[PDB]
């Protein structure tokens, strides 16, 4: 789309002339309707407009992109005259450094996104494992210390990880509560199930830093 | 007709630019000329003072 | 555009190209006449004052 775009990959030595300074090239972004209107008008926009220069070097859906060659002084008259007709000039000259730098910007931008994406996909996967080993280290620690706080002695505990098949968690949690619950409270015990996460209330979050609903024995629920 | 119009004009442009180049050439030589033709009057003027001194 | 108009613009454009070059070249070599004289008188005047 033309509104900021200047071409730099469709250059040619004759559709784009600037080698001294007498001749220059102005590009004109012309709506499709207006394409005939430009082919007719191009010569009249200023005096000293080079003959038959008006050709569509590039074309898109909304716009057709023209080149016209003309004298440098006359470029001011040309541009203003172009805007009355209700075209929009896009200014690009054929200085060597211009052509090269825009081309470079496309390339340098593809190379930055490319390198980065490969390191970034790799970095997350490598990060993922480390934070996994670390998450379980805290839970193991957390559970151990808690056990000490709630049961007291012995410091030697019987500890298991039980794999529950998906959607049997609530039924599993209840059965454990009935059997073992008496140990940590014979009155501090109620039936409960599943794990609900909230910021409505702080109850039901099973934690020792904010007030929660007291579980009858140490049980922590891991959702993956 | 695109590379017909461009061509007539490119031939003109290189001939135009060369005329401009000739004038700068002329202009650089005139500035050298100034120093050369000033240097030639100073050393004639010098022995002229010396001549009327050696008479003195 | 049409072949008669493209030859009409072709003679007009190369008329300007040369004319601009010729005009510029004329200011350039005219100034050169002025600079030669001023600077030539200065170089003389300065050193003839030393000799005096």
């Amino acid at each position: 789309d033309l509104s900021v775009r200047s071409l730099h990959d469709i250059v040619k030595p004759e559709d784009f002339v600037l080698n001294s300074e007498h001749l220059t090239t102005v590009l004109v972004a012309v709506p499709k309707s207006l394409k005939s209107d430009f082919e007719k008008s191009y010569e009249t926009l200023s005096k000293n407009v080079v003959p038959a220069s008006a050709s569509v070097i590039a074309e898109d859906a909304e716009y057709v992109l023209f080149n016209v060659h003309l004298f440098k002084k006359n470029v001011q008259e040309f541009t203003t005259a172009a805007r009355e007709k209700k075209f929009i000039p896009r200014e690009f000259n054929y200085s060597e450094e211009l052509i090269d730098q825009l081309k470079k910007e496309h390339d340098s931008a593809a190379s930055l996104e490319q390198s980065l994406r490969v390191q970034l996909v790799r970095l997350a996967k490598t990060a993922y494992v480390d934070v996994f080993i670390n998450w379980f280290h805290i839970k193991a620690l957390r559970v151990y210390v808690e056990s000490v706080l709630r049961y007291g002695l012995p410091p030697h505990f019987n500890i298991k990880i039980i794999a529950v098949p998906p959607k049997n968690l609530s039924k599993c949690k209840s059965e454990l509560i009935d059997a073992f619950g008496f140990l940590g409270g014979n009155a501090f015990m109620k039936d409960k199930k599943g794990k609900i996460n909230k910021q409505d209330t702080s109850l039901h979050q099973y934690a020792s830093l904010v007030d929660t609903e007291y579980e009858p024995f140490v049980m922590y629920i891991i959702n993956l | 007709s695109q590379k017909n119009g461009i061509a007539t004009l490119l031939q003109a442009e290189k001939e135009a630019h060369e005329i401009v180049s000739k004038a700068r050439k002329y202009r650089q030589d005139k500035l050298k000329q100034a120093k050369t033709d000033a240097a030639k009057e100073i050393d004639s003027y010098k022995i002229q003072k010396d001549k009327e001194l050696k008479e003195f | 555009l049409t072949p008669n108009q493209v030859n009409d613009e072709l003679n007009k454009m190369q008329a300007f190209i040369r004319k601009e070059a010729e005009e510029k070249a004329k200011e350039i070599q005219l100034k050169a006449d002025q600079e030669y004289e001023i600077e030539k008188t200065n170089i003389v005047r300065n050193e003839t004052n030393n000799i005096d």
